[PDB]
RNA sequence: AAGGGAAGCGUUUGUGACCAGACUUGCGCCGUUCCGAUCAUCCGGUGUUCUCACCGGUGCACUCGGGACGGCUCAGGCCAG
RNA sequence: CGGGACCGAGGUUCGCGCAUCUGCAAGGAUGCUGGCGUAAUGGUCAUCAACGACCCGUCUUGAAACACGGACCAAGGAGUCAAGGUUUUGCGCGAGUGUUUGGGUGUAAAACCCGCACGCGUAAUGAAAGUGAACGUAGGUGAGAGCUUCGGCGCAUCAUCGA
RNA sequence: GUCCCACCCAUACCCCGCCCUCAGGGUAGAAACGAUGCCCUGAGGAGUAGGCGGCCGUGGAGGUCAGUGACGAAGCCUAGGG
């Protein structure tokens, strides 16, 4: 059941961003897509000379 | 676990970890269509996008 | 589980038991236990031949004694083993088993209308070819050809009757099968169509 | 999703333990309502309280 | 010598099997040994049963070893096929052929 | 004999010889670790000798197994070879030198009865 | 035992544990207490304060038998009584007897009042006694006998 | 390569006694089993103290046992060490003491008072979990060597002097009349 | 055996000489020829119910054991599809 | 859903799962087939070939050095012992401890036994004359492993105010 | 000079096998073990001066293997083997 909710939750969040963007275009205003909250870091430069 | 099996490639291992994987495939949740006539931008949105 | 069968032989007066074979002491006991392997989760599934291995197609033998020859596919048996015969009166290839990985499946198909599938069986059934190999392996010495079993001679003769008649109805198929396949200069197999 | 399913290992008693079934996640992150891989993935993608 | 319940199987003088076990309080008395000598003509299966009866009471963790050792002693006492003829390779074959 | 084992894989079948043991006759072939301050072998330069280390160690399951599958046990008596009565599947008799011709025959005779392998019959 | 030594462990390594630079020389720094005021001053000032100088007056023919006066703290007075006798006094068997110790027989001269005493009266014959040792004996009901 | 500051760091605590005492080996085997197969934190501490050396198991006197045993009477005093006798204790009450060792004077006096002088293997019999026990440690820093540790200026520690007198360390760095004070 | 202003050495093949192993069969079930097994008595030991001593076991497709010759299953060396 | 490559560790059942009255691809390879059964695989050595490879020890910031020692081989060749300290480890006894200067005895340079003194420790501090360690459950406060009759007691040790 | 695709390979990164070190668990009304053992899991591995641990070898002493040996000990030679 929790997987059901999450799959639906992911589905609905993406459409709201699209719907908000499209409705802003119709109105003529601008919608800020909100800053990202999660980032993934990758270290790619060794362990020497730091 | 002597040998890690990838759920992304082993279907049986995927099912022990996510029982909703089977329902996702049959219900075609990854291929949901959106219908209806799209609402295009007005002529004011353009001619503002280009100066 | 239990599998004891405690019989009772007579020996004059009705006594004595003589327990079942797999119930008595071993009469020899090892100093160390055997490895006793674990259970294996590998169940045999039938071999899936290629899409082009339709029975009646002409194949090119790439190895073995009859390499380069062209034969007709009769039936795919199992585990990659094919039953083929390039008619013995055409190119001299008897009824023979060939592994499906050492052939080329061409686009030429010979109609098998006239060949009984009943006789295709009982020769696709195994042990047919190597029935008397161990019995006949004399090599103690003017060499002479190992005479072919009269049963197999008759079997090949029966199949060839229908097969050759159908083959001869094509203008060049009879000569095409009688020839052998070779690579000339400029023939690139990766580019050659079959 | 693909990072956690394929290269996702847990930290159990200062040991790197492969996440092959939900028991490891249940017995470690159970106090926070995360009992399965989908719960773990949802808590990462959507920045949750835990 | 260490354990207070010990089992010992040794070959018999005249081709039998001898089983020796420790009695109670043997830590103070060395000669407190209960020894039984099965004959050479006794059935192999019966000898295993007789030893299995005794070892089970004391230890039952030496059931395999006591029975197997009796089997090993019995195996060594039977007749022996001498050997198979040893083939020679390379120079040894050439040397033998040239010599003979 | 040689009941059962994993294949005997040897990580290195050659051995390690001492640095410059081939150029100088006073320097033995037995390995000694180069302790010089400028030595190229000790510094692991490319194209030089390798030094022994763990990592070249043999598998524990097959560490001291001869290619047949047995482990060698040195035997010098008929009473010594009887110790392997219960281990004839994992140990092989090896009659040491100094054993006279007569005593060698008895050890072969007895080890044949025990079905114990003798590596120098 | 020589087989338990670093010497058997340094066989093969050049410097034998003493270093390539700054090698093991003969006497780099002096022989003995050399330079106690000049270059070994940082060791003496740190670990041996009071080493240099002169304190007090002299005593030309000091005989240490004059200064002989072993002490006995009253917390161990009753240990000089034998085990069988000490039982009845300590246990509380009040009676008409009182022990006499005569410390000098046990090799003691002065008596000092460190510990405590049971209220049993006791007689002690001592060469010297302290103020508190006498006070704690009197309170227990004892008697001090000064002897020579 | 991985950026670590330490590699293959070992545990700093002893994991098995260095003693070749065969009887002590049996005692450790018993308390290895007990500490593993019980939830008693008392068993773990007793196992750990059996490993310790002789300077980490200082002797205890009956007087120090008596001092701590109030009002903890009806409890078994457990000392992983040696229990010594005190002359300054004129009477010994009835006590239950379990210890690795007892001096002959201490064992006789405890038993004469009507108490129990038992060993740690006896203790594990009636008290497999330290149900009513008083775990007591002797004075660790009462050793003579500890008086010398950390010597330095203004540390008030004991110097390494081979004699006591007006000489050998009393002049300079010990009084302001000769240079300075420490 | 090798050798166009050094040689030696490491990784890896090819070639030539030499050589150690492994393998030869073994365990099971059913078919021929000779000996003592189930059980009970009588001493003596013993973990108090197991066994050794003598003795009735009487035995050709019946027991027990052993060799002789045949059949079948399983396992078994090296290289591979 | 195809084409290819490398790998098959583990060794009675147990588990997580999927399917359904079968079982499975789900806690690590099985099945079928063929040649040979010996120098065929394999190993050692010699040699050729591809790629690579400066002469060791030493002092030095830096040695292949146009820095020094080294023609070659065998044998010999360098952190030892005593006294006195100290820290740590093991052991015996433990407010004591140490027989062996000496005596008795002996299977006779051994082993065994004996005791008075003495050494160190149990009391320190003063230059010395000298004096010489409990107000108190040998104290109060904070932390504290462990125990708990669940309210508390609290070893060692540390910090602090005292006697 | 700039831009774009494809490809080559370090002892680096990923997966797997094996060695060792370190760390964390299990194993007795013992059918039970060189418990100084065995089983399971994870991480790590350069090194002069230096420190520590375990092992190999030599000359002797006590105990033991009822040890080997003139039917051949010790030594020595051996592009023969493990
Ligand atoms: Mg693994
Ligand atoms: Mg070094
Ligand atoms: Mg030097
Ligand atoms: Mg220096
Ligand atoms: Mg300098
Ligand atoms: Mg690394
Ligand atoms: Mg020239
Ligand atoms: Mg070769
Ligand atoms: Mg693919
Ligand atoms: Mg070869
Ligand atoms: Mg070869
Ligand atoms: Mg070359
Ligand atoms: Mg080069
Ligand atoms: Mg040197
Ligand atoms: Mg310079
Ligand atoms: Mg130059
Ligand atoms: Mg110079
Ligand atoms: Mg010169
Ligand atoms: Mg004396
Ligand atoms: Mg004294
Ligand atoms: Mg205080
Ligand atoms: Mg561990
Ligand atoms: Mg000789």
């Amino acid at each position: 059941k929790r997987a059901e909710t999450y799959v639906k939750e992911y589905r609905d969040v993406e459409r709201e961003k699209i719907r908000l963007q499209r409705a802003a275009k119709q109105d003529g205003s601008f919608h800020i897509p909100a800053e990202a909250k999660l980032i993934f870091l990758i270290r790619i430069k060794g362990i020497n000379k730091i | 676990n002597v040998q890690k099996k990838n759920p992304l490639r082993n279907k049986q291992v995927l099912l022990r970890l996510n029982p909703y994987a089977a329902t996702f495939a049959k219900e075609k949740l990854g291929e949901i269509k959106e219908e209806g006539k799209p609402q295009r931008v007005p002529a004011t949105f353009k001619t503002l996008l280009q100066e | 589980s239990s599998a004891a069968a405690p019989q009772t032989k007579t020996f004059g007066k009705a006594t004595r038991t003589v327990p079942h074979s797999s119930e008595k002491a071993q009469k020899w006991y090892p100093a160390e236990d055997e490895a006793q392997p674990r259970k294996v989760r590998k169940t045999i599934r039938p071999w899936s031949p290629r899409s082009t291995l339709v029975p009646g197609t002409v194949l090119i033998l790439l190895a073995g004694r009859f390499r380069g020859k062209r034969v007709v596919l009769l039936k795919a048996l199992d585990q990659g083993v094919l039953l083929v015969t390039g008619p013995f009166k055409i190119n001299g290839v008897p009824l023979r088993r060939v592994n499906a990985r050492y052939v080329i499946a061409t686009s030429q198909k010979v109609d098998l209308a006239g060949i009984d599938e009943a006789k295709i069986n009982e020769i696709a059934q195994p042990k047919y070819f190597t029935a008397e190999k161990s019995k006949e392996k004399a090599g103690e010495e003017k060499p002479q050809k190992k005479e072919v079993s009269s049963s197999r001679v008759a079997d090949q003769k029966a199949i060839d009757k229908a097969l050759i008649a159908n083959i001869k109805k094509v203008e060049f198929l009879a000569s095409y099968l009688a020839s052998s396949f070779t690579l000339r200069k400029g023939d690139k197999p990766h580019e050659m169509k079959w | 999703k693909e990072l956690i399913y394929k290269r996702g290992y847990g930290k159990v008693n200062k040991q790197r333990v492969a996440l092959t079934d939900n028991s490891i996640i249940e017995e470690n992150l159970g106090k926070y309502g995360i009992i399965c891989m989908e719960d773990l993935i949802h808590e990462i993608y959507t920045v949750g309280p835990n | 010598f260490v354990n207070d319940k010990a089992v010992g199987v040794v070959p018999g003088e005249k081709g039998g099997v001898v089983v020796t076990t420790k009695k109670a309080g043997s830590i103070n008395k060395p000669a407190a040994r209960y020894t039984v000598a099965f004959g050479a003509n006794k059935t192999a299966r019966k000898t295993y049963k007789a030893i299995a009866r005794q070892v089970a009471g004391y230890r039952s963790d030496l059931l395999k070893a006591a029975v197997a050792r009796a089997s090993a002693i019995r195996r060594s006492q039977r007749a022996v096929k001498p050997e198979p003829a040893q083939k020679l390779r390379g120079n040894a074959a050439k040397k033998a052929a040239a010599s003979a | 004999a040689a009941k059962k084992h994993v294949p005997i894989v040897k990580k290195r079948s050659k051995g390690f010889m001492r640095h410059q043991s081939d150029r100088f006759m006073r320097v033995d072939s037995a390995w000694r670790k180069p302790k010089g301050i400028d030595n190229r072998v000790r510094r692991r330069f490319r194209g030089t000798l390798a030094m022994p280390s763990i990592g070249y160690g043999s598998n524990k399951k097959t560490r001291h197994m001869m290619p047949s599958g047995h482990k060698a046990f040195l035997v010098s008596n008929v009473k010594d070879v009887e110790l392997l009565l219960m281990h004839n599947k994992t140990y092989a008799a090896e009659i040491a030198h100094n054993v006279s011709s007569r005593k060698r025959i008895e050890i072969i005779a007895r080890a044949k009865q025990l079905s114990v392998k003798v590596t120098n019959a | 035992p020589t087989r338990f030594s670093k010497t058997r462990k340094h066989r093969g390594h050049v410097s034998a544990g003493k270093g390539r630079v700054g090698k093991h020389r003969k006497h780099p720094g002096g022989r003995g207490m050399a330079g106690g005021q000049h270059h070994h001053r940082t060791n003496l000032d740190k670990y041996h304060p009071g080493y240099f100088g002169k304190v007090g007056m002299r005593h030309f023919h000091l005989l240490r038998n004059h200064q002989w006066a072993p002490i006995l703290n009253i917390e161990k007075l009753w240990t000089l009584v034998p085990a069988e006798a000490r039982e009845k006094y300590v246990s509380g068997a009040a009676t008409e007897t009182a022990p006499v110790i005569d410390l000098l027989s046990h090799g003691y001269a002065k008596l000092l009042g460190k510990g405590r005493l049971p209220q049993v009266p006791i007689v002690v014959r001592a060469r010297y006694v302290s103020a508190e040792a006498e006070r704690k004996i009197k309170e227990a009901g004892g008697v001090i006998e000064l002897v020579a | 390569g991985i950026d670590l500051r330490k590699h293959h760091e070992r545990s700093t605590h002893r994991k098995a006694p260095k003693s070749d005492n065969v009887y002590l080996k049996l005692l450790v085997k018993l308390y290895r089993f007990l500490a593993r197969r019980t939830d008693s934190a008392f068993n773990k501490v007793v196992l750990r103290r059996l490993f310790m050396s002789r300077i980490n198991r200082p002797p205890m006197s009956i007087s120090r046992i008596v001092a701590n045993l109030k009002g903890n009477e009806k409890k078994t005093v457990v000392v992983v060490g040696t229990v010594t006798d005190d002359n300054r204790l004129l009477t010994v009450p009835k006590v239950s003491v379990a210890a690795l060792r007892f001096t002959a004077t201490a064992r006789a006096r405890i038993e004469a008072a009507g108490g129990q002088a038992i060993t740690l293997d006896q203790l594990a019999l009636e008290k497999p979990t330290g149900a009513n026990t008083l775990l007591l440690r002797g004075p660790k820093n009462a050793r003579e060597a500890v008086k010398h540790f950390g010597f330095g200026p203004h540390k008030h520690k004991k110097p390494y002097v081979a004699s006591k007198g007006r000489k050998f360390e009393k002049a300079r760095g010990r009084r302001r009349s000769k240079g300075f004070k420490v």
